[PDB]
């Protein structure tokens, strides 16, 4: 379910070039995501941001590593 | 007003 | 102007979005969705909105107040007012005062022993509202807010 | 993206993940099904932690969305921007003024010291193991040493905040943005030799413009700033480099008007908040100070801290902690340094006494009685915490007492059960003095509203009476022991040589050598305490009388005048005096005693009978102010004279200027109370006569050059 996804690393693609790598902490009914240990990657650059919440309108793609998905 | 804290 | 006071409807998306946009512009401390999500989803009975029935969009709330309650220490229930905001075009009409009355009345019916909030010492408008209702200052916090202003901790004792 | 690196980087953004699957479609389907109020999260996880979260595409909460000018976006640290002398001097100037903004103005570290691209470049090389080479000596050597010297000062500040002396991100912000230089940062001598080498280059340098002269002082200022760690590592009490810092900062302040400085654009920017790991919302850069007056404030504040080393008695350290941070809030560096300089690593106070011996000196000098106990061990810890609370900011200073009042009370009661009269007495003095100080400090913080002035001023007057009673009894016992020794002297002149006289002369000489000096000193110290506490008692009674006059005319009340629907006046009153509820001696007067005492003060009469009682109350205020002024003048005299004149002992040798300044402001406030009392009377009498009467309100106004523990209850028209 949506429950098992909690605590598992996910990849979130925003509208711009930057991509957020973090662990899903929580999800609400409007699919707003709360991610901890967020790593932001802008092309070649990468940086940490901690606990971040992303609104639904900011999410362009939600990717998960297929092994971790099947795990 | 609640204050934001890291 | 025909101001109507009603509790927050948790399923309504527009009420949620209007509250957040209202609070974000008027309040200086920034809040994410999960700040509002912590208050509204756990204490949906402790948030009230003020709408204008004769307005161009009656559904949109021009004022709101966001509260919570938890046991303080072990033996007392402490109500807490997190956010309060009124549209600039609707200020000076007693709307905020009514929102604070209905919320404190709600928290009192829920057997709160005290009400607590933090406000800027430079925010004379808010101080007059609460202190006029019985709130007193119990603490001054040095540069409590992001704008580097000091804060007063206001407490209203109910029991 | 147009940049080639961003194109090449996007190819390998997710290379560490072998296979990624689009679950955007699956998430939408499940979230639509879920109820609007439901939240999917680990049940053990608390939703309160989500309130500390940043939010993407939120201008207030997103660091990435920060907007940067073209000059700020690149700014390679290796380019030597023209003109080199003017830019290096302007870069080095802004960096120093960024440090003042960080420490003196309590600004954040990322928007001040870390805002400089050079400091980021240097620290990144230190994290690995100068950092930039530009081909120009001014940027490479003269500027490289300036950045190294400032980064060394920040590390020294981290060593201070590591002690937990002051509260983090309130008195001082240290957001290092994950930086850890470990042991890679060079030593003090290496940093100093680098700055010294750069100064020698400038002397040889050909350009003689004013920028060179200012750059020399900037190198000299950093040198004297690096010497700040000498007061902690070696407990240095020498003002040599603190005076050079003042002379160097004085020379630069007269240089700012003659020349205009503008660093290369993009040198100081919010770049670091955008491309470095940052778990905090973006922050603008606050306007930096225009001069170097901060270093003079810092250097003067540290000079004051080192003076506590010169103390020879417990009372001298006691008054130092009572005056060094009372008039205004000291520099955060100096405030941290005092407990670390006072309570040293070797578990000794100033390197002279152990923690228990330092406690015993206070009891001895207060009781005038010669003394591994667990109660003594605990009281000693309590006394050191009391000293450390004095160096907190003006708000935390009051909050520290809120914790002490119940431990002093418990400790005193523990001394009472074992019937230890001397220690119970001294603890009672610290407990009661703190209650008065805690209460009166609320006026300085505008904690109490004008309707609460009577409750607090009369309660302090209630407390001051009990403290004067206690001190007077202590002084009578002290004088009683002195008269006993004086009696042996008279008994010796009427005696003849014999065995019985030899016993008395031996008894008398013992008391004179081991007891009389302390008895006189403690007595004279208690004489000052009695004058100090009657000034408090009088001022409180003046405030109560002023309040009573105001309520007599119907302008104020000891309860909230605005109608409320959720609380009553008794509940509000019990909440105000909640901190004093558990203290047994002196017991908190009941809510009924507060009400009855005020009704006794209020003039219930009208007409000519009112005029007589009103004149009686105003006559007291005017006469008592003059009595207070005379007591302050006598104290100020003893302060100027010293503790060897034979009447007053104040222990203010280390804080002489501050103490006279304090009582001077206390004298200013006293005269203001008398002047205000006359204005209130001439206004209200005329207002009553006029059938059209202004609607007045009372505000607690602070005297600009007075002591705000006793604000002026001032009338003001409401209007609109
Ligand atoms: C404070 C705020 C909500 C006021 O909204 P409002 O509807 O105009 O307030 P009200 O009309 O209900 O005023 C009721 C009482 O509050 C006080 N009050 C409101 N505005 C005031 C002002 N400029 N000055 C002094 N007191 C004021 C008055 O005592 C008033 O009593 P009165 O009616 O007898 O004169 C609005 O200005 C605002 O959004 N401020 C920024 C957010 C904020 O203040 N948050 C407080 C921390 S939770
Ligand atoms: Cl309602
Ligand atoms: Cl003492
Ligand atoms: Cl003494
Ligand atoms: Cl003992
Ligand atoms: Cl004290
Ligand atoms: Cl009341």
């Amino acid at each position: 379910k949506l429950s098992d996804f909690i605590g598992n690393t996910l990849i979130v693609s925003l509208t711009e070039d930057r991509i957020l790598v973090g662990s899903l902490v929580a999800v609400d009914a409007q699919m707003n995501l709360l991610l901890d240990h967020v790593e932001e990657r802008m092309g070649s650059s990468s940086r940490m941001m901690g606990l971040v919440s992303v609104p639904r309108r900011s999410v362009k793609t939600i990717m998960i590593d297929k092994p971790v998905l099947q795990e | 007003m609640l204050r934001f804290v890291g | 102007m025909e101001i109507v006071y009603k509790p927050l409807d948790i399923r309504n998306e527009e009420q949620f979005a209007s509250i957040k946009k209202l609070i974000d512009a008027d309040l200086s401390e920034p809040y994410s969705i999960y700040v509002y999500r912590y208050f509204l989803n756990q204490w949906p009975e402790l948030t009230y909105i003020a709408v204008d029935n004769k307005s161009g969009t009656p559904n949109i709330p021009i004022g709101c107040i966001v509260c919570k309650m938890d046991p303080h220490r072990n033996v007392r229930l402490r109500g807490y007012i997190g956010m309060l905001a009124v549209e600039s075009t609707y200020r000076g009409h007693g709307i905020a005062k009514k929102l604070v009355e209905i919320a404190i009345d709600k928290m009192q019916r829920e057997h709160c022993d005290e009400i607590m909030l933090e406000t800027e010492v430079e925010n004379s408008a808010a101080l007059n509202l609460y202190e006029g209702m019985g709130f007193i200052r119990m603490k001054r916090m040095f540069r409590y807010y992001l704008n580097e202003g000091d804060a007063f901790k206001l407490i209203l004792p109910l029991t | 993206p147009m940049e080639v690196d961003s194109i090449l980087g996007s190819l390998s953004i997710t290379d560490d993940f072998d296979q990624l699957v689009d679950v955007t479609s699956l998430f939408d389907e499940l979230c639509s099904k879920l109820k609007p109020e439901a939240i999917v999260k680990d049940p053990r996880f608390d939703l309160f932690e989500g309130t500390h979260s940043l939010e993407v595409n939120n201008s207030k909460l997103d660091s990435s969305l920060i907007e940067l000018t073209a000059e700020e976006i690149e700014f390679d640290v290796n380019v030597a921007y023209d003109p080199p002398l003017a830019s290096v001097a302007a870069i080095a100037d802004r960096l120093l003024r960024c440090v003042i903004s960080w420490l003196n103005d309590y600004q954040t570290l990322p928007t001040t010291v870390l805002s400089c691209r050079y400091t980021e470049s240097l620290l990144s090389s230190l994290v690995k193991g100068s950092s930039w080479c530009t081909g120009n000596i001014l940027y490479d050597k003269v500027l490289g040493s300036c950045i190294l010297g400032v980064c060394y000062l920040t590390k020294f500040v981290q060593k201070l905040l590591s002690a937990g002396i002051v509260f983090e991100e309130e008195d001082l912000n240290f957001n290092n943005m994950g930086f850890n230089t470990f042991d890679n940062l060079p030593g003090q001598d290496v940093v100093i030799n680098s700055l010294t080498e750069s100064l020698q280059i400038l002397e040889a340098y050909s350009d003689d413009s004013l920028h060179l002269t200012m750059l020399k002082h900037i190198l000299k200022i950093i040198i004297c700033l690096v010497h700040l760690e000498d007061h902690l590592t070696d407990y240095s009490t020498k003002t040599s480099h603190l005076d050079e810092l003042i002379e160097n900062a004085n020379s630069v302040n007269g240089i700012f008007p003659q020349l205009q400085l503008s660093p290369p654009k993009g040198a100081f920017s919010t770049y670091i908040q955008k491309h470095r790991s940052n778990q905090f919302p973006p922050r603008k850069i606050t306007k930096l100070p225009t001069d170097y007056s901060g270093f003079i404030t810092l250097a003067n504040d540290v000079k004051t801290i080192l003076l506590v080393d010169k103390a020879e008695s417990a009372l001298e350290t006691y008054q130092f902690a009572k005056f060094f941070n009372k008039l205004e809030q000291r520099h955060v560096i100096a405030r941290i340094l005092f407990p670390l300089f006072f309570i040293r690593d070797d578990r000794t106070v100033l390197g002279k006494f152990s923690y228990t011996q330092f406690y015993l000196l206070h009891v001895k000098e207060f009781s005038a009685q010669t003394p591994g106990n667990e109660l003594i061990q605990e009281s000693s810890n309590m006394l050191l915490e009391w000293y450390q609370n004095c160096s907190q900011n003006t708000c935390r200073y009051r909050q520290g007492f809120n914790r002490q009042l119940i431990l002093w009370d418990s400790l005193q009661a523990q001394f009472e059960s074992v019937n230890s009269q001397v220690y119970c007495s001294w603890t009672y003095f610290m407990k009661l003095s703190s209650m008065i100080e805690f209460s009166l400090k609320g006026f300085d913080l505008d904690i109490y509203k004008p309707f609460e002035a009577y409750s607090m001023f009369w309660y302090v007057y209630y407390l001051s009476h009990h403290l004067e009673t206690f001190l007077k009894d202590s002084q009578n016992d002290i004088e009683s022991n002195i008269n006993a020794i004086h009696s042996m002297n008279k008994k010796l002149k009427k005696l003849k040589a014999g065995e019985k006289k030899d016993q008395l002369r031996l008894k008398y000489r013992f008391a004179m050598d081991n007891e009389m000096e302390q008895l006189q000193a403690t007595k004279q110290f208690l004489n000052y305490l009695l004058k100090e506490i009657n000034i408090t008692k009088s001022l409180c009674l003046i405030e109560v009388f002023q309040f009573a006059i105001l309520k007599s005319f119907g302008l104020i009340d000891n309860k909230n005048s605005t109608p409320s629907k959720f609380s009553n006046e008794r509940l509000i009153h019990n909440l105000r005096f909640k901190p004093f509820n558990s203290i047994g001696v002196p017991e908190l007067p009941e809510y009924e005693v507060f009400q009855q005492t005020l009704k006794d003060f209020v003039i219930e009469e009208k007409g000519a009978a009112f005029d007589i009682k009103l004149e009686r109350a105003t006559n007291f205020i005017e006469t008592e102010v003059r009595n207070v002024v005379s007591s302050i003048d006598e104290i100020m005299q003893g302060i100027k004279g010293g503790d060897n004149n034979g009447v007053l002992v104040t222990g203010t040798r280390l804080v002489q200027e501050l103490s006279l300044e304090y009582y001077c402001k206390l004298k200013h406030t006293s005269k203001a109370l008398s002047v205000n009392s006359k204005v209130i009377v001439n206004t209200l009498k005329k207002n009553i006569k006029n059938k059209d009467s202004h609607e007045y309100k009372v505000e607690l106004v602070h005297t600009t050059e007075g002591w705000n523990y006793f604000p002026i209850q001032t009338l003001r028209i409401k209007q609109d």
